[PDB]
DNA sequence: TGCGAAATTCCATGACA
DNA sequence: ATTGTCATGGAATTTCGCA
DNA sequence: TGCGAAATTCCATGACA
DNA sequence: ATTGTCATGGAATTTCGCA
């Protein structure tokens, strides 16, 4: 401080202070004459305060917190100095953006066989039909195929009820469904739990993870949307047929519809594929298994350029899920425990609670 | 002549009147011929609107070439007939006084009554919440005459409730006397 | 049709049907004996209601209505005929989705002056301060400083009172603004015109038009929650000093705030800039003049692999703004009168009204 | 020394009373030296309070380095002082009864005085709507001495809203004999 | 006439209802 | 009749200090 | 053994609150 | 303790029909 202030004044070489420039004294002041002028020498012990009043002048990134700094001062290093403090604004931290993507997404395995796993979710409120303001879409992960059910609320009661009705014809090892408070509750638990039935959550706010029965809700309002132009709105009566019309629609990918990856054989519907009308059905089914297991699957896409990568013990933040007016986005920040894979990752939250958490719904805290 | 396939034919008909459960005091019974998997629907009545409300749903699912029954009423209205139209399924009935399905059906259809009536004794009154797992049992039996349960036939795959316990299926000697005390 | 059906029975050759095959009769319908197995050729005067019938199980598009088809029959060129009714589907056309982007973005020029032309939006709702509600950002185009006015409402009575204030200071050649009732009513034309003030509205729903101030209210609500962290949000006393604290930021790619843009020299504010202290103010406004040239501009990007673009006379339809639940999300087709420039069209709207229209609010109707 | 430059010295006074107008009595004159640019503020009064809450307005868009009065009692109060010291700006005050600016400034406000005096006759009760006008003629008005405008020095361009007609600023006989019968 | 490190520039990311 | 923008912080590139 | 056109496959775009 | 998906219609590529 004015210990090395006074070294550099009599000449002497100090690190980090340039021997060619003349370092000299005036209103009391060390002043070093630069090429873009001449500019303050603060002490050390005077720099971290001259640095923190020109970032809080507008809570101002690396670049144009140092501008600021460079009108009247030169140091050594002064991003270095900069960067401490920008690494030490809570609210920088939790209030500015992220500017590294996520990795490139998993393309999980298809589930192996039907029942294997079921993906749903609630799609609503709808306009009321019938009393009614809610789809249950309930997705088979193998097949696709879907199964539909009005309801008057998103609530376990109406889940339970439903899934009764689908599961007489037969149990899912694995039911995969979003954190929403039908799919949480201790009673839709114990059903599972009664059933043999293992319940698997998205993390949350991540609906890419429900993919599945998400693209399903899509395609549903689509051809909802499209038999009710004209008309009003209503679509309670229209679900069956809606249903009926998309486990018999073709995926071009496929070249396969949900109906015939589920039971290898089309039924009396309009264009009923004929083409193993000669096999039996031992045969057909034979057929079939192969079907099931030659079936197409993406690969995990190229990574873009400033993609991050979660690492054990690395500070994160976790998104703020329904952000209020004028607060932050982001909470403070937390350290990775466990990276599970790629794209997902267990974080302590300084609570400190353990939390199960999308890289999607993360930034790597700034400036270390 | 092709081999017989699901969905080539279901047979149908009603089971009832029963002791009163949620309101509903018959069952609609679908059967697959040639898998022989079962799908039951609770109604309050046979009759011809009843069918229509419970196989719109059934056939949301899948749509039979034919449907089979006998000469109830509620098969046999021209109701009935104008809904299998729409949906191009054939009806047909067995001649009166005489049922014919199959040797399968049959014996599918003697199942159902027995399974029925072992279950509704003790709680004659319950049976509308244990048609799930009825039609799971009944559709995770083994059949002797082919190798598989309906279930492998329909889906072509083993199945998680799989019922290693093929059960008595007889009314034990508890169950006997305290059935002809219900109706007393 | 069963005319040209006769021809090829008895042997004779017909265009698109390939010779190499043998044509039947069987149940009363011509077959054919195809790779995939035995097809039915219908007679082309029952095709269409084929065609129209497999579509119409699921409003499918080519593909699957395809797959659909060919199920049961063959004829030759099946997919033009399919074609053919996807284009005629009103459902299918205005509730389907694009795949196809809009070209690359236009960088207009910066204004050449301050006062030239100035961005103007609000914010809002906020949480009630001081039973304000709204705020109206105005933003320079050449310099980006910015003023900003609390409201209680974004109506054009508190727009005229704000305005009023400000062009005490000077009146700019242009106002450009999004289409809010504020800013189109005709009270708020008057007190333009009465001023010499040209009034440019950007195209509707498409905010990136008035980026500019789009892009300042961003950071004015940045600023705002840094500030408003673990205290209630009481924001009006806080206008003033983000106004300034904002006007006097350092934009990193210019290397100048925009008071500095704007005066040519920082006012008595924290690490105002001194490197003009020697120059006269004549000298000062020299430099000044200099630097508003010779401001980096950004360019047009890279068109992405599947942009479209608009052609006179071509059929292309609007994004509906608001739809409602379970509505198509796009209006009939319409044709493009003029295309104004590579992102801008004006349109007949089947009503027939003549609309500006960003290309980003239309997708080319699908099929023809 | 170093050339004189924009924001090195606002001066400031009041004008007033005035017949009210919206409310308000006084109007708080800002004139920076180097330009000769106006900034104008209605008051109800000649309080610090109404002072600091005008220049809180001001100073939002550009901060001098001295302020420049008279030793009226708004600006020689220690809340004015207090106001001033935290915003880093010197306070400077003439000696009692002997007002200095310099001479582009002493003209300035005669002029704001001249041309206020001109507008509210006829209409000595609408001068505050009339205040945007005002000052964009006052800041678009050449400079004998200098080549160039307030507005030209402030922002180094031509402005959009030239006055070319440069007025009278003189009372016509028509508004000398109405301003003596509207105090009569 | 070239090294290691600091400075500056580059630029994808994301948010403006 | 109109039209994206630009703070941000790691990475990439250039310049600086010294020899 | 190669041509023109039809068929099929490829794949960016966008929407699932 | 978990993880994107897939209908869509122009374009690109492959195959077909015929020689
Ligand atoms: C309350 C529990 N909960 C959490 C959030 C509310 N959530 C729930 C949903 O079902 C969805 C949903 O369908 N989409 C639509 C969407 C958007 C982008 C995509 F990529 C995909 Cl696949 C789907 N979004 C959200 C959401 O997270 N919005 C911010 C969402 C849910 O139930
Ligand atoms: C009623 C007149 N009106 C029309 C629409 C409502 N609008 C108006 C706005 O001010 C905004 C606005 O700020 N943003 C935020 C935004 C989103 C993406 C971007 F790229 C950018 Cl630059 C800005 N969006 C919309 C909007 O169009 N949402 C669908 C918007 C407006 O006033
Ligand atoms: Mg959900
Ligand atoms: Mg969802
Ligand atoms: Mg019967
Ligand atoms: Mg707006
Ligand atoms: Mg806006
Ligand atoms: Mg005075
Ligand atoms: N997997
Ligand atoms: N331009
Ligand atoms: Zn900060
Ligand atoms: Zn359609």
């Amino acid at each position: 401080l004015d210990a090395e202030l006074d070294q550099l004044l009599q000449g002497h070489y100090i690190k980090g202070y340039p021997k060619q420039y003349t370092y000299f004294l005036e209103d009391g002041k060390v002043k070093v004459s630069r090429p873009e002028g001449v500019k303050i020498i603060p002490p050390q012990s005077d720099r971290q305060k001259i640095v923190l009043q020109a970032h809080n002048l507008a809570h101002t990134g690396r670049e144009a917190t140092l501008l600021k700094i460079a009108n009247l001062y030169w140091w050594p290093n002064m991003r270095k100095d900069v960067v401490k403090q920008l690494g030490r604004c809570q609210q920088c931290l939790i209030t500015n953006a992220s500017n590294k993507a996520s990795g490139p997404i998993l393309r999980p395995d298809r589930p192996q066989k039907p029942f294997d796993k079921f993906f749903i979710d609630y799609i609503g409120p709808l306009p009321p039909s019938q009393g009614y303001l809610y789809v249950l879409v309930v997705v088979d992960g193998m097949t696709g195929f879907t199964w539909l059910y009005p309801t008057k609320a998103p609530s376990t009661s109406a889940t339970v009820k439903s899934l009764n009705v689908l599961t007489s014809i037969a149990i899912p090892k694995v039911i995969h469904s979003d954190q929403g408070a039908a799919f949480t509750s201790s009673t839709f638990a114990e059903w599972a739990k009664e059933r043999g039935i293992h319940l698997e959550f998205s993390t949350p706010y991540h609906p890419q993870s429900s993919g599945k029965v998400e693209r399903k809700n899509s395609d549903i309002k689509r051809l909802l949307t499209k038999l009710l132009v004209g008309r009003p709105t209503k679509w309670y009566d229209l679900l069956p047929v809606v249903q009926l019309a998309l486990n018999n629609t073709y995926s071009p990918v496929l070249k396969y519809t949900p109906h015939q990856l589920l039971f290898g054989i089309d039924s009396n519907t309009p264009f009923a594929n004929q083409d193993t009308l000669d096999l039996t059905r031992e045969e057909e089914l034979s057929l079939l298994q192969e079907i099931r297991t030659s079936l197409y699957h993406p690969s995990t896409p190229p990574a873009s350029s400033r993609s991050w990568s979660p690492v054990v013990g690395q500070l994160v933040q976790e998104r703020v899920a329904r952000p209020a007016s004028l607060r932050p986005r982001w909470h403070k920040p937390s350290t990775v425990l466990k990276v599970l894979n790629p794209r997902t990752v267990v974080i302590l939250d300084h609570l400190g609670n353990n939390r199960t958490v999308s890289i999607d719904n993360l930034k790597p805290t700034s400036h270390q | 002549d092709r081999p017989q396939k699901p969905f080539d034919k279901f047979f149908i008909d009603y089971i009832g009147p029963l002791p009163p459960s949620q309101g509903y005091l018959y069952v609609l019974v679908v059967v697959d011929g040639m898998t022989g998997f079962t799908w039951l629907y609770p109604t309050k009545a046979p009759s011809t609107s009843a069918t229509v409300k419970s196989l719109n749903v059934l056939t949301s699912i899948a749509i039979p070439k034919v449907i089979h029954s006998d000469q109830g009423a509620a098969f046999t209205s021209s109701t009935f007939a104008e809904w299998a139209k729409e949906r191009g399924i054939h009806l047909e009935f067995s001649t009166p006084y005489h049922p014919q399905s199959s040797g399968k059906v049959e014996r599918k259809n003697s199942d159902i009554k027995r399974l029925l009536t072992k279950l509704l004794v003790g709680r004659p009154t319950k049976w509308y919440d244990l048609l799930p797992v009825v039609q799971l049992a009944l559709n995770n039996t083994y059949s002797p005459v082919l190798k598989y349960t309906p279930h492998q036939l329909l889906f072509g795959i083993d199945s998680n409730t799989p019922f290693a316990n093929q059960d008595t299926l007889d009314l034990t000697r508890e169950e006997e006397l305290s059935l002809l005390q219900e109706i007393r």
